[PDB]
C-alpha cells in the first residue's frame, strides 16, 4: 500500500537539526514576505519556509530581509519560521533533463522519474573572457531553404528572433529542433547541440501539446522543456533562461554544445514589470524597468563560441522576443536590438497571406553570423539576397520599363518567393537547399510557372537522388560548390527545366 | 432499392414535359424522395446489439 | 471507466479523513501529554550534539 | 477564536485588528455582523501585528468601527451539484434571481489551482456545434479559448442561445453563461427569454446557469464572478465527466474591476491605466480551462474595446491566450444572417490538417478562397458593369453569392426571429454540403434555396419546391 511508503518517508525526515539561521514572516503583502530577522544571511540566498513554501532574499536591508515568495500569499502567515537554506539559487546540472519537461528548480512537471543530475552550478554565472572565445565559423542549420540562406547563425551568437505573433514563432522553430535529428544524432560532439527548449510563460495546454508533438517527431529525448506557466508568480518567469543557460554552460564547458531556445522573453519582460510596479520599483522608461536591459545583457553575453581554454562547446543562443502587434520601437526590443547582431522577423502579412515562413529580408538585417555559411550554399545565398533586394526594389517601382528591373528580378523575383514557401515540420539537409536556389539563381525557374515551381523542385530532387547522390553528398559533406557541379550539377539543372 | 427509386423519378419529370400536367410530378418526387431519405440515414447509423464486457 | 478513474483519486481523499480523524483522538488521548515530552527528550539530545 | 474589531474604512478597504497571536491568512474570507445581514471581505494583504487588509464584495453603506468579525478560516465558497441549474447567483452563491433559498449538494472555494500537468489538453480535438459555419471557418475544441468579437446587438444574443441548445444535445452537457458588467435592466429581459427558449426550464435540472456581475455592488465582486462561475462548470467536469461551456461577457469589466482593486491595495497603475498583474489574472482564469481524464471545460469569452482601439494592454493580453476568433459583425446581422459571424475574419489556428483532417482543410481553404475572390471583384465589377466578367469569373460569382445565402441557417431558439424552425449540422455534413456547391453540383439550384437551410440533406428539399 503505497499510502505506507509515503508515511514511513515523513518519519525518516521526523529530526530536524539546528536552524542556521531563523527569520520570523513579520508581514506578508505584495507577493513580497517581510521576515524580519536572518541577520547574517548571504545576497538573494534561496530560503524555504517551514510552511514548505521557498522564496529567496531579494531584498536585503538592515533590519528586514524582505523574501520574494515563489510559492502562494495562502499558505506563508505571519509568525512562520523562515530557514536558511544556505545555498545561492543553483540548478541541477547535465544530462538526465533530458526527456523532461522542468520548471526553474530544474524539478519535472512531467512527472517521469526523479531528476538525478550529475552535479549542480549557479543559476548567476557570468560571461567567459575575451581571449577565452574565438570567432564563429560553425554552421547553425536551422533545416530552412530561406532562413538558411539569408542568414544562417553563428554557433555561440546572440541574434534576436523577433516577428510578430502566431505567425509561426511556435511552429517554425520545430524545424530547428529536427534539424538536430541530422546532427545531433551522430557521435560527433561538435554536431551535438542538446536541445535545451523553453516555455517561459505560455499556458498548460499549450506546454501539453507541446511536449507530445516533439515525441511525435521524435526530438524529444535530446530535448529539454524547460517551462513556465502564466498563471503562477514572476520568479519562475524570471529564473527560466538562467535555469537553461546553466544547463548550457555545463554542456558548453564540456565541448557538447546547447542549441538553447529562449521563448518567450517578452513574458519575462512583462513579469519584471509587473514586479517593479508590485514591489513600488519606480516605472522606467516607458513604465518598464530600468534594469531590464542589464537583465537581457546578463542572460545573452555569456553565449560566446569558446576557444579552447574553456572547452569547444557553444551556446546557441536564440532571444526569442514575440512581439504584441508589433512596435519594435518599444523599450523591451530596441535594447535587445543592441543586444543582438542581426535579425529574424516573421510577418503577421506574410503568415496569414498564407506564404510561410512568412520573412523579410529587410528587417532580417546579415551582419555577423553569415561567415558560419558553408561555402556550397554561400555562394548561391549572396546572389540571392542581392536578387531579392532587387525583387524588392522592383516591386516598389510604380512611382514597367521592360527591363532588367521591371520583369527579370521579377520574374525569378516572384519565382524563388514560392520556391521558398515551405510546409512546416520537415528538416532541409544542406544539400537539399542550395541545388534548388541555384536553380533560381541561374533563372532556371524562369520557364518554370508560378504553379510549377514544386512539381520542378520535388521531380528535380528525385531525379537528383537517383543519379547525382554523390555529389548531394559532396554538397553537404565537403560542404562546398566545386567545378565538377558547376559541369554536372548545372547540367543536370539545365536537362530537367523541360523534362 | 434506394437508387432505382430516384433515377426512375427524376426521369418522369423530363417525360412529363412530353404531356400536359406536369405540377404534381413535383408532390410525387418530393414524398419519394424524402421517406426513402429518411430510411437512408438510418440504415447508415446501423449498429447491431452491443454493450462490451471483457475489453473493459 | 470514467467513475473507476474518479475511484483511484477518491481512494487517497477517503483516507485522508481519517488520517484527521486520528489526530483528533491523539490530541483527546493522552498522546497528547506522553508524546510532547518524547520530542521534549529527543530535543534535548539534539540540542546537546552542537 | 480569531476575531477582531473594526479599526478603519478608508474607501471600502476595511482593516480589522484581531486578538494577540492569531490573525487569518490571505484569501481568506470575513464575514461581518450588521443591521445590513453580513459583509463578505476578502483579506488580501496582512499589515501585521495581527491586523488585515481587505476588499469588500457586498457593498458598504458606512460601517460603525468596533463591530466584530469572524474569520472562516478559508475563500467565499460557492454551492455546486444540479440543483443551482437555471437560478441566477451573486459572488458568494446566493440567490439574486428571487426564487428564495436554493438546495445544494457541496460547496467548493472559488479559487483552486490549475490541473495538473498529467489532466491537460494534450491533443487537440473537435467540439461538434450545431452551427455549419462554426464548424467550417473557426471548429471549436476542447479546453479551448475561442475568442467572440464585437458588442451586444450585433448578433449576440442569438449566437450565445444556440450555443447552450448544441452542447446538450451532443452530450448531456451544460453551460454557465456569466456576465460582468451585466446591467440589471437588461438582465431580467435575457432571463425572461432563457425561460421562454427552453435554455433555462423551471425544474431543478435546466441547461445554462446564470451568475451576474451587479455593477452596484464592489470591483472585487466584479472581478470574482468570473471564478464563482468556473467553479460550478469544474464540478461537472470532476465528478460527472460533462463537458460544460462557460461564457462570459465583458472582459472589458474583468479588467477593468481588477485594476479598481490594485489601485485600492496601492500597486500602481501604470502602463495605459491597466494592473501589474494583468498576465497572472489571465493565466490563473484560463489555465482552469482544460480537458482533464472524464471533462473538458471549452469558454467563449467576449473581446469588447477599452478605448477604441485593440493594442491597448488588456485586449493583447487576451488575444495571446487564444486560439480561435469568431467574429460577429453588426452589418452582416443586418443583412439577416445568423450567425453574423464574418466569414473572412473567423479563424482558428486548430484547422491544421491532422487535427481537422484533411478533407476538411481543404473544403475549408476554398471557401475562404471564394469568397475572398468574389469580394475583391466585386469593387470594380459592380461600377465597370456585370458584362465585364469573364468565364473564370462568373463561376466564383455563381459559387459565392450561393455559399452566402446558404450561411443563414435558422435555429430552433430564434425560431421566433429568424421565422423557420431551427436546423442543426454537425461535423459531417458541414463537409459534405460546402464541398459540393465547390464542384458546383449545386449551382443550377436557386439562392432562395440556399436560405434558411443546414447541411446537404436538408437542400434537397428547397430545389424542387422553388420550382414547385
Amino acid at each position: 500500500e503505497v499510502s505506507s511508503i509515503l508515511e514511513e518517508r515523513i518519519k525518516g525526515v521526523s529530526d530536524e537539526a539546528n536552524l542556521n539561521e531563523t527569520g520570523r514572516v513579520l508581514a506578508v503583502g505584495d507577493g513580497i514576505a517581510r521576515v524580519f530577522g536572518l541577520n547574517n544571511i548571504q545576497a538573494e540566498e534561496l530560503v524555504e519556509f517551514s510552511s514548505g513554501v521557498k522564496g529567496m532574499a531579494l531584498n536585503l536591508e538592515p533590519g528586514q530581509v524582505g523574501i520574494v515568495l515563489f510559492g502562494s500569499d495562502r499558505l506563508v502567515k505571519e509568525g512562520e519560521l523562515v530557514k536558511r537554506t544556505g545555498n545561492i539559487v543553483d540548478v541541477p546540472v547535465g544530462p538526465g533533463l533530458l526527456g523532461r519537461v522542468v520548471d526553474a528548480l530544474g524539478n519535472p512537471i512531467d512527472g517521469k522519474g526523479p531528476i538525478d543530475a550529475a552535479g549542480r552550478s549557479r543559476a548567476q554565472v557570468k560571461a567567459p573572457g575575451i581571449l577565452p572565445r574565438r570567432s564563429v565559423h560553425e554552421p547553425v542549420q536551422t533545416g530552412l531553404k530561406a532562413v538558411d540562406a539569408l542568414v544562417p547563425i553563428g554557433r555561440g551568437q546572440r541574434e534576436l528572433i523577433i516577428g510578430d505573433r502566431q505567425t509561426g514563432k511556435t511552429a517554425v522553430a520545430l524545424d530547428t529542433i529536427l534539424n538536430q535529428k541530422r546532427w545531433n544524432n551522430g557521435s560527433d560532439e561538435s554536431k551535438k547541440l542538446y536541445c535545451v527548449y523553453v516555455a517561459v510563460g505560455q499556458k498548460r495546454s499549450t506546454v501539453a501539446q507541446l511536449v507530445q508533438t516533439l515525441e511525435q517527431h521524435d526530438a524529444m529525448k535530446y530535448s529539454i522543456i524547460v517551462a513556465a506557466t502564466a498563471s503562477e508568480a514572476a520568479p519562475l518567469q524570471y529564473l527560466a533562461p538562467f535555469t537553461a543557460a546553466s544547463i548550457g554552460e555545463w554542456f558548453r564547458d564540456n565541448g557538447k554544445h546547447a542549441l538553447i531556445v529562449y521563448d518567450d522573453l517578452s513574458k519575462q519582460a512583462v513579469a519584471y514589470r509587473q514586479l517593479s510596479l508590485l514591489l513600488r520599483r519606480p516605472p522606467g522608461r516607458e513604465a518598464y524597468p530600468g534594469d531590464v536591459f542589464y537583465l537581457h545583457s546578463r542572460l545573452l553575453e555569456r553565449a560566446a563560441k569558446l576557444s579552447e581554454k574553456e572547452g569547444s562547446g557553444s551556446l546557441t543562443a536564440l532571444p526569442v522576443i514575440e512581439t504584441q502587434g508589433g512596435d519594435v520601437s518599444a523599450y523591451i526590443p530596441t535594447n535587445v536590438i543592441s543586444i543582438t547582431d542581426g535579425q529574424i522577423f516573421l510577418e503577421a502579412e506574410l503568415f496569414y497571406k498564407g506564404i510561410r515562413p512568412a520573412i523579410n529580408v529587410g528587417l532580417s538585417v546579415s551582419r555577423v553570423g553569415s561567415a558560419a555559411q558553408v561555402k556550397a550554399l554561400k555562394q548561391v545565398a549572396g546572389s540571392l539576397k542581392l536578387f531579392l533586394a532587387q525583387y524588392r526594389e522592383v516591386a516598389a517601382f510604380a512611382q514597367s520599363d521592360l527591363d532588367a528591373s521591371t520583369k527579370q528580378t521579377l520574374v525569378r523575383g516572384e519565382r524563388l518567393t514560392q520556391l521558398l514557401k515551405q510546409n512546416q515540420y520537415s528538416p532541409l539537409a544542406t544539400e537539399e537547399q542550395v541545388p534548388l536556389i541555384y536553380a533560381g539563381v541561374n533563372g532556371h525557374l524562369d520557364g518554370i510557372e508560378l504553379s510549377r515551381i514544386g512539381e520542378f523542385e520535388s521531380s528535380f530532387l528525385s531525379y537528383l537522388k537517383s543519379n547525382h547522390n554523390e555529389l548531394l553528398t559532396e554538397i553537404r559533406e565537403k560542404g562546398e560548390l566545386s567545378k565538377e557541379l558547376l559541369a554536372s550539377l548545372k547540367s543536370a539543372t539545365e536537362s530537367f527545366v523541360a523534362t | 432499392a434506394k437508387s432505382a427509386a430516384n433515377k426512375l423519378d427524376w426521369a418522369k419529370v423530363i417525360s412529363s414535359l412530353r404531356i400536359t400536367g406536369s405540377t404534381a410530378t413535383q408532390l410525387s418526387s418530393f414524398k419519394k424522395r424524402n421517406d426513402e431519405a429518411r430510411r437512408q440515414l438510418l440504415e447508415l447509423q446501423s449498429q447491431p446489439t452491443e454493450v462490451d464486457f471483457s475489453h473493459y | 471507466v470514467r467513475y473507476e478513474a474518479s475511484l483511484r483519486q477518491l481512494e487517497q481523499r477517503q483516507l485522508a479523513k481519517s488520517v484527521i480523524s486520528r489526530v483528533q483522538s491523539e490530541l483527546g488521548n493522552p498522546k497528547f501529554q506522553e508524546k510532547v515530552l518524547q520530542q521534549s527528550i529527543s530535543e534535548i539530545e539534539q540540542l546537546l550534539s552542537k | 477564536p480569531i476575531t477582531g474589531k473594526v479599526t478603519a474604512v478608508i474607501g471600502a478597504i476595511v482593516d480589522v485588528h484581531f486578538e494577540q497571536s492569531e490573525l487569518p491568512a490571505i484569501l481568506n474570507a470575513l464575514e461581518i455582523k450588521t443591521p445590513q445581514g453580513k459583509l463578505v471581505l476578502e483579506v488580501a494583504q496582512h499589515l501585521g501585528e495581527n491586523t488585515v487588509r481587505t476588499i469588500a464584495m457586498d457593498g458598504t453603506e458606512g460601517l460603525v468601527r468596533g463591530e466584530k468579525v469572524l474569520d472562516t478560516g478559508g475563500p467565499i465558497s460557492v454551492p455546486v451539484g444540479r440543483e443551482t441549474l437555471g437560478r441566477i447567483i451573486n459572488v458568494i452563491g446566493e440567490p439574486i434571481d428571487e426564487r428564495g433559498p436554493i438546495k445544494s449538494k457541496l460547496r467548493k472555494p472559488i479559487h483552486a489551482d490549475p490541473p495538473s500537468f498529467a489532466e491537460q489538453s494534450t491533443s487537440a480535438e473537435i467540439l461538434e456545434t450545431g452551427i455549419k459555419v462554426v464548424d467550417l471557418l473557426a471548429p471549436y475544441a476542447r479546453g479551448g479559448k475561442i475568442g467572440l468579437f464585437g458588442g451586444a446587438g450585433v448578433g449576440k444574443t442569438v449566437f450565445i442561445q444556440e450555443l447552450i441548445n448544441n452542447i446538450a444535445k451532443a452530450h448531456g452537457g451544460f453551460s454557465v453563461f456569466t456576465g460582468v458588467g451585466e446591467r440589471t435592466r437588461e438582465g431580467n429581459d435575457l432571463y425572461r427569454e432563457m425561460k421562454e427558449t427552453g435554455v433555462i426550464n423551471l425544474e431543478g435540472e435546466s441547461k445554462v446557469a446564470l451568475v451576474f456581475g451587479q455593477m452596484n455592488e464592489p470591483p472585487g465582486a466584479r472581478a470574482r464572478v468570473a471564478l464563482t462561475g468556473l467553479t460550478i462548470a469544474e464540478y461537472f467536469r470532476d465528478e460527472e465527466g460533462q463537458d460544460v461551456l462557460l461564457f462570459i461577457d465583458n472582459i472589458f469589466r474583468f479588467t477593468q474591476a481588477g485594476s479598481e482593486v490594485s489601485a485600492l491595495l496601492g500597486r500602481i497603475p501604470s502602463a495605459v491605466g491597466y494592473q501589474p498583474t494583468l498576465a497572472t489574472d489571465m493565466g490563473l482564469l484560463q489555465e482552469r480551462i482544460t480537458t482533464t481524464k472524464k471533462g473538458s471545460v471549452t469558454s467563449v469569452q467576449a473581446v469588447y474595446v477599452p478605448a477604441d482601439d485593440l493594442t491597448d494592454p488588456a485586449p493583447a493580453t487576451t488575444f495571446a491566450h487564444l486560439d480561435a476568433t469568431t467574429v460577429l459583425s453588426r452589418g452582416i446581422s443586418e443583412l439577416g444572417i445568423y450567425p453574423a459571424v464574418d466569414p473572412l475574419d473567423s479563424k482558428s489556428r486548430l484547422l491544421d490538417a491532422a487535427v481537422v483532417g484533411q478533407e476538411h482543410y481543404d473544403v475549408a481553404s476554398k471557401v475562404q478562397e471564394t469568397l475572398q475572390t468574389y469580394k475583391s471583384l466585386q469593387d470594380i465589377i459592380a461600377i465597370l458593369g456585370m458584362d465585364e466578367l469573364s468565364e473564370q469569373d462568373k463561376l466564383t460569382v455563381e459559387r459565392a453569392r450561393k455559399i452566402q445565402r446558404f450561411l443563414s441557417q435558422p435555429f430552433a431558439v430564434a425560431e421566433v426571429f429568424t421565422g423557420i424552425p431551427g436546423k442543426l449540422v454537425r461535423l459531417k455534413d458541414t463537409v459534405a454540403s460546402f464541398k459540393a456547391v465547390l464542384e458546383g453540383k449545386y449551382d443550377n439550384i436557386p439562392e432562395h434555396a440556399f436560405y434558411m437551410v443546414g447541411g446537404i440533406e436538408d437542400v434537397v428539399a428547397k430545389a424542387e419546391k422553388l420550382a414547385a
